[PDB]
């Protein structure tokens, strides 16, 4: 929970409000993932439950302090998925609202977290509307989302939403260089594969996403030649399929761009993959490649159960088949 | 093919044709 | 402590609301006639104000006066359920109550007498979220209650409900309401609440509404919070990412033209201006409709776009209906799917590079 | 510890008697049989007491206990019979067993009955502290290939005469289901006192209640017996089989096969099945099967096997029979105009 | 005062609208005097199940005798028709669904009736019994005592397990048409010295499908909207239904491939603020309507006979393939209505592009 | 009054039972051979007669001339098994007594001698409802069981019973009545009772029983009720179009033959119930699915459309493949664009219309 230097004027913001008691009972944050909106939050249920609260940060030496740096507050309550689990129920929403209605133990504000909106079922959506309309006294409540339009209409109507805007490009990377080490066309590949959030990248370059990465693209540049496109199989079929599929996906728009002709690519660091990509295929082919490698990765990350690798084969027979000539490409439809 | 019947293609719109006309019973008149 | 304006503005009378004119004249009508049924249901989209009308009629029906369609709002029972605190005004919450032992304990209740009112009320919200045990539960006591005892039923998905429920019960319908009077009614909070705000605000906040009230007073909240205490065009603006400038007539015409490097550039510039992507996938539908029904008529082009005739005419003879209607199909198809999208403009980038195919 | 088959268990009783016996398999008729035949031979040794408890999470061990532990004034030589779940043992069940392993008389018999154990589970403590005094009979139900067989002994041990054609009717209707078919034959013999079964004789009294597995399936798609398939499909949906199983075994297999006709265009297939670890005996079913389907089919089956997939998973759908009948049928060299392919 | 589906359940086999067949059998039974113990009443909501169910019982425990004219008179007729009746155990199964209170239910049937000839058990909603609870009544089903009979009714019975519709006689009972719906509410507001108007009746038979229950209601909204009267322009407001008139004369101009005339109508509609959505729905309604008697002379109905004539010409004139190229084409706007700009906005451009592909007489291309 | 047929015909005697051979003939031979085994179950579909040779057995059994295959029928002990009032035959309604505490005050009498007879019965019916608890007082009790005593199970699920109990008891499967056999004892029973009838009303009504007896006298008491007092070929078709529920077959023939009244009426009476439209689109689209694979395999249609195999036969017979599939694909089609139609009546409407006069367009 890392709190990054452009947090401070959103924040600065945000807690005004607070202190003039013109306060939203809920508020919903819309930010890209790696971009401190949990340390946001943290900060401001910091903030609400000190009991002696100075200028615009909480004493950290009152005794509401001492419980949330040690994480038994009784009056703090979070809302996220079981460890085993993907999805957060209805029981939880229930016991959390008849828990609210007693008075504070400490008498003072009590906070509610929720972890991601998006992963609410639609009974536990559905039962969070009476609370949140019309909550008791000395009541806050924190969301956080991706895309709001996935979110129930209802829920998202009851809501005060605020939006956090990435920091300008160059910013960014200097920000990244800064941070770790690498070629300036990496950092930029990796700054625009995360949609230019910055964190995500630092993310990708911590772990070992970047080889898989690598994998990833001398396996497609082996397979667009002669094309098999089957032997991708082996560099898809993981836990982190659906990153792969997006980095595909980059990579076919990217080739379809340059056919198209512009001076701007997301990959800026494989100029010879895309290349290759554009005189093996033509934009037809692309396109459909396209479309059913953005519908494959909708299915695997919204059904539940579903089998990846049965999916990741039947996806590459039927590019395979694509690729052959006088077949009939799909057309997108309502 | 047609330029037409591509467009109706792209937007979605089924063409649909008579295959026994024998089976409507009145005064059709499709021809003219 | 402090209420927002959804909350502090709730309407305590049925002079206080806004439109759904035929629902209120049929439930005066009703009361003052005595013909009163014992299953309402309310049906409309969110934030039309179901629960306020279902609240009006409880306290209708129990104020100590009397059975009138113009409750006093004095006496105590009015008073008691406008906190939500009276005795006999029970509100049950379907949505966390969907289980069939709570609906059997609840029908359990229902031979006694009520303890101040002279009608027991049940106000069930979300009712479309019970069980259908809950359901034909129901069903017996619904269709023959005591004479004590009365229904009121709110959804907003009466789709779900099973059609024997709803053939038992009197069912009122609320229209969306229109930008005027959403308008108007913005327009008279602020009045009241001592705020400073200008016409255009206003109408932006109206048209971004989408004919729910709450969504209304929600957006006006927010940028009262983002603009220093005040509503004005510019803030409220730049809330919403309005285009402004027409950038959405000068990618339509790179569209069309077929011009891929100009199209990317455009997009390329407006993401490093951040605009909204939604935003300009309307405006290009707008103008792409404006464009085909020009054709139609000339005269169909409207007086307020008078800065840009001679680029829309041009488009309008230029391009034949066909491909117009081809292209609204793309940008209807690329806002469908633009939240499913890795990125917005990754999607917005694939409608684009789909429609710039449809040239010979 | 002495491995056995039910045959050889009378033989060993009259040899001796051990202290534990272990009674593992999946056909109810020879775990019974030797059962009986082990509670008879103890009885005849002066065993007049028996009992019989349920293992399970709801398990009252303490009686068990107390009567391993408690003596009896005038009748010992006492039998204890267990009966394990269906899963098998767990950790809790393996200690509790080890338990009374330990507490274990010359005067207690002990007999256990459950499905085959795997290898963790033969891998256990109590397993093992039984090794060296006890007994286990394999009771397996014979495949189709030795059901004949069997079929012929039992009606012979029984003074009957049976035709070719009543044979081959009595293991088509009554294939994996032992005990409903010695039932018709002890009714067969009770309508005919002079014990000549006929085939017309045998038909009026049979009727079709055959037991199968999602691998029987599987291994008849293989080799292509539509008729076999489509009863096993039907026999396993009116058993009330999850299609869910049905459809991993299928596509373990299917993805094999297409794994294997991709890569055997430059390379024997000798080294691919030992590279792929396959069962010697499977080898020959799966070389024919790689002769009968080419690369335009199993892509067809693929797509039709993911269309079934998802049907089953986002939209509940209930026509998943049809669409296994349909690949099933695919499988098989048939049309299939691919008009239910959506191909 | 009193809810008008509840004041007038009928009360004698004469008041019984439609269902002829089930109400001939019945009287057959208890004339002849061959009475089963066991009833199955099947149909779609608000036909008469428990109405009939309970004319049985008044029927079989009239003081009379067993006959299927009940007096109505008696003091069992009138205990049946206030509920209070003692021998009519009334069961509501969607309530008590477990298998405990059939038990219990079960253990007290061999007692004799406390009044009647018969005790006469009527088990409502019987489709949401457990399982347990439907395999405790096989055997007391079967061979129940003397002076026990069972009904049941259920709007589900293919719920029902096979074992229990083997031991009960099932009625089905059938949707009611316009004409007997219509029948009805006359009759109704007739006796009820209520204003009213064939064209606003035949709207509510029409909006009613096939359940009284569901015109009653509507015909007590419609009385509370017209204040004391029954209009047709208070009916056509409250079921929100614009003019054939105006739908057909959109229809026509589109045919005619006449763009300043559809502009002008919707223009027109759009000052009164007539719904769009719904004007799509009547446009494909007429279209569906005309390819209908297209394929038979008969398939068009009396309600539309005042634009008949008007249709058949269509009828006509219309090639097959041109109405199906408009329906296709109005259906498909109507699936990306939701997310245009606007209803309007929508409209205009689904009916703009109908006419730019017409068959005949297309837009002029562009030089 | 007149009482009921099913309850009036029941078989008093082995002779009145109507097929059944296989197990009858096995019985008798068994009691004349005085081969008994201790435990018998009977399985079959409903109203096959389980019960009524449960009944005719244990009455055999405790007869007082003595174990006979034909009971006298005049005795003390045959009049009080046939009114149920014999002290040494206890009958035990599972399905209404499934806790273990009830079964265990049941199972604890087989401790006392008979009272006035050979064996002391135990018929227990709808056994497959008993609990776990149950079933295993039930095993321990027939482990090791006296020799006076005789234990008689029925049920129609045998598959729920544990394995250790079927393993200890003799199992008898009953069949079908087939027509034939239902019909010529209607006619008897008719003849009995000095009812009219005609031969068409017989078949149809036997044709609509569908193997089960009870299910053709409720049919015939339903027929004389509606007939009244007699059994006529128009009313006995009148109220089987009454109870009619299988208009998706009817719909497919008439289509497949291009016949637009037919189609209609067929609407017509299918919207007189309370149908759902989706679900009889779904039943068309299963029906034209299983008549394409009996096309490609006759094997493909099994036992579960034994009521209509004839005329799915024919119609994968007579219709070509092809117009099989433009049905299906246009039927696919309806379905898909069903929900955004103006009515869900005038969408079937309109996808039939199409499936019987028009033919899609494919791109290409
Ligand atoms: N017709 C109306 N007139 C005035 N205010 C309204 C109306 N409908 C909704 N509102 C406003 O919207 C808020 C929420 O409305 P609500 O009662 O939740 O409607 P619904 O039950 O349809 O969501 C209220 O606090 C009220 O201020
Ligand atoms: N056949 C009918 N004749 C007269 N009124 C009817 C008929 N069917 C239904 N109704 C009216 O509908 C109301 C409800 O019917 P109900 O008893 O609920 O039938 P069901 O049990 O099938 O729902 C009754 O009060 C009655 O006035
Ligand atoms: N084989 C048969 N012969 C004559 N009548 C039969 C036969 N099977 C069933 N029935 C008739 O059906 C009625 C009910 O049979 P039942 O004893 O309930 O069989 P089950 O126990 O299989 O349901 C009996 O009254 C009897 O008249
Ligand atoms: F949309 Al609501 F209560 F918030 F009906
Ligand atoms: F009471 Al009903 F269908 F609503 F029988
Ligand atoms: F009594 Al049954 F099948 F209904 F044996
Ligand atoms: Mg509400
Ligand atoms: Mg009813
Ligand atoms: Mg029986
Ligand atoms: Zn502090
Ligand atoms: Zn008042
Ligand atoms: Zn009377
Ligand atoms: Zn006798």
């Amino acid at each position: 929970m890392r709190w990054y230097p452009w947090l401070r004027p959103d924040f600065e913001k945000l807690v005004a409000s607070y202190q003039a008691g013109r306060g939203h009972h809920a508020l919903l944050i819309q930010a890209l993932p790696g971009m401190g909106d949990d340390a946001l939050i943290y900060a401001l249920s910091r903030y609400l439950l000190c009991q002696q609260p100075q200028g615009h940060k909480s004493c950290g030496h009152c005794r509401g302090c001492q419980l949330m740096q040690a994480g038994t507050h009784p009056d703090y309550y979070t809302l996220a998925p079981e460890k085993g689990k993907n999805t957060l129920g209805v029981d939880a929403v229930r016991e959390v609202t008849e828990k609210l209605n007693e008075h504070a133990r400490l008498g003072g504000a009590k906070v509610v977290w929720v972890t991601d909106a998006a992963l609410l079922t639609d009974a536990a959506a559905n039962a969070l509307l009476k609370t949140l309309e019309e909550p008791p006294a000395e009541t806050w409540f924190f969301l956080a989302t991706r895309e709001p339009e996935r979110l129930l209409a209802t829920l998202r109507s009851r809501c005060r939403l605020h939006y956090l805007a990435p920091p300008p490009e160059q910013y960014a990377v200097t920000w990244l260089s800064r941070e770790v080490t690498m070629s300036q066309d990496a950092l930029l590949a990796a700054l625009r594969l995360s949609a230019g959030s910055p964190g995500a990248a630092l993310a990708l370059f911590q772990g070992d996403n970047w080889q898989a990465r690598e994998t990833l693209c001398q396996a497609l540049a082996y397979s667009v030649p002669s094309g098999d496109w089957y032997s991708l199989l082996a560099a898809l079929n993981h836990e982190q399929a659906p990153a792969r599929l997006h980095w595909l996906a980059t990579l076919l728009m990217d080739a379809l761009k340059r056919h198209h002709g512009a001076a701007q690519v997301t990959n800026v660091d494989v100029p010879g993959l895309v290349a290759e990509l554009a005189n093996h295929l033509s934009p037809s082919r692309l396109q459909a490649i396209l479309g059913d490698v953005c519908h494959i990765r909708e299915q695997l990350m919204s059904v539940t159960g579903i089998n990846r690798e049965l999916l990741i084969t039947d996806l590459l027979l039927r590019i395979e088949h694509y690729l052959q000539p006088g077949v009939v490409l799909p057309v997108p439809h309502l | 093919t047609s330029r037409r019947d591509w467009q109706l293609q792209q937007l979605g719109i089924t063409q649909w044709s008579l295959r026994r006309p024998g089976a409507l019973q009145g005064e059709i008149a499709i021809a003219i | 402590s402090y209420q927002v304006l959804a909350r502090k503005w709730r309407p305590q009378t049925f002079a206080d609301v806004v439109g759904q004119e035929h629902v209120l004249t049929a439930l005066a009508n009703g009361l003052s006639l005595g013909r009163i049924h014992h299953a309402y249901l309310f049906s409309g989209t969110r934030g039309v104000g179901k629960t306020s009308i279902a609240r009006l009629l409880a306290k209708g029906l129990n104020c100590e006066t009397g059975i009138t369609a113009t409750p006093c709002g004095v006496c105590d029972n009015c008073r008691e359920i406008e906190q939500g605190r009276f005795v006999d005004l029970i509100e049950i919450d379907a949505a966390s109550r969907t289980k069939v032992e709570d609906t059997r304990d609840l029908l359990d209740n229902v031979q006694y007498a009520p303890a101040r009112g002279r009608f027991k009320v049940y106000l069930i919200d979300e009712v479309h979220m019970l069980s259908r045990h809950s359901f034909n539960a129901l069903l017996k006591t619904l269709e023959e209650p005591p004479e004590h005892v009365k229904f009121l039923l709110a959804t907003t998905d009466p789709q779900k409900l099973p059609v024997t429920i709803l053939s038992r019960c009197l069912q009122f319908h609320l229209k969306a309401l229109d930008v005027e009077q959403i308008r108007h009614q913005l327009e008279h909070i602020l009045n009241e609440e001592h705020i400073a705000h200008e016409p255009r605000a206003l109408q932006l906040l109206a048209r971004a509404a989408e004919g729910s009230l709450r969504d209304a007073l929600s957006l006006t909240d927010q940028a009262i919070a983002s603009g220093d205490g005040q509503v004005s065009t510019q803030a409220v603006s730049a809330m919403l990412g309005t285009l402004d400038d027409d950038q959405a007539l000068s990618l339509v015409e790179a569209m069309v033209e077929a011009n891929g490097e100009r199209v990317m550039a455009l997009i390329n510039e407006a993401a490093a201006r951040g605009i909204e992507w939604e935003a300009l996938l309307v405006e290009m539908l707008g103008l792409l409709h404006r464009i085909a029904m020009v054709q139609l008529s000339p005269a169909a082009l409207g007086n307020d776009m008078a800065a840009i005739e001679l680029r829309m005419r041009e488009l309008a003879r230029t391009i034949p209906p066909t491909d117009i209607q081809l292209y609204y199909q793309t940008l209807l198809i690329g806002r469908k799917e633009l939240p499913y999208a890795p990125d917005r403009r990754m999607g917005v980038e694939m409608t684009l590079l789909r429609a710039l195919a449809f040239h010979p | 510890m002495i491995r056995l088959y039910p045959e050889q268990l009378r033989a060993q009783l009259n040899e001796g008697l051990r202290a534990a016996y272990l009674l593992l398999g999946n056909d109810p008729l020879l775990l019974q049989e030797s059962q009986d035949a082990v509670r008879q031979v103890a009885a005849a040794q002066g065993f007049e007491e028996h009992h019989t408890f349920s293992i399970d999470p709801n398990t009252d061990w303490n009686a068990i206990f107390s009567l391993c532990q408690a003596m009896s004034l005038f009748a010992s030589r006492q039998t204890l019979l267990l009966l394990l779940p269906e899963n098998g043992p767990n950790a809790a069940i393996n200690e509790q067993l080890l338990t009374l392993t330990g507490l274990l008389h010359d005067d207690l018999l002990l007999i256990v009955r459950g499905n085959k154990l795997s290898k963790a589970q033969e891998n256990a403590a109590w397993f093992t502290a039984l090794a060296n005094r006890s007994v286990q009979v394999t009771c397996q139900t014979p495949e189709q290939a030795q059901l004949p067989r069997w079929v012929a002994a039992r009606a012979k041990q029984l003074n009957l005469e049976l035709d070719d054609a009543a044979n081959q009717v009595l293991c088509y209707c009554y294939e994996g289901n032992l005990l409903a078919l010695a039932q018709a034959l002890e009714r067969l013999s009770l309508l005919w006192p002079d014990g000549k079964l006929t085939l017309p004789r045998v038909e009026q009294a049979v009727n079709d209640a055959a037991h199968f597995t999602p691998f029987h399936w599987v291994d008849a798609l293989l080799m292509g017996k539509s008729k076999r398939a489509l009863h096993i499909l039907q026999q396993l949906r009116l058993e009330g089989s999850e299609p869910v199983i049905l459809l991993r075994t299928l596509q373990r297999e299917l993805l094999l096969l297409v794994n294997l006709k991709r890569q055997s265009a430059h390379t024997p297939l000798r080294a691919l099945f030992d590279k792929h670890r396959v069962w010697q005996n499977r080898r020959g079913m799966m070389g024919e099967a790689l002769n009968r389907l080419s690369q335009t089919q199993l892509r067809q089956a693929v797509q039709l096997l993911t269309r079934t997939e998802l049907t089953l998973k986002q939209d509940y759908g209930q026509s998943v029979w049809a669409e296994l009948e349909g690949l099933s049928l695919l499988l098989c060299h048939k049309p299939l105009a691919d008009v239910f392919i959506d191909g």
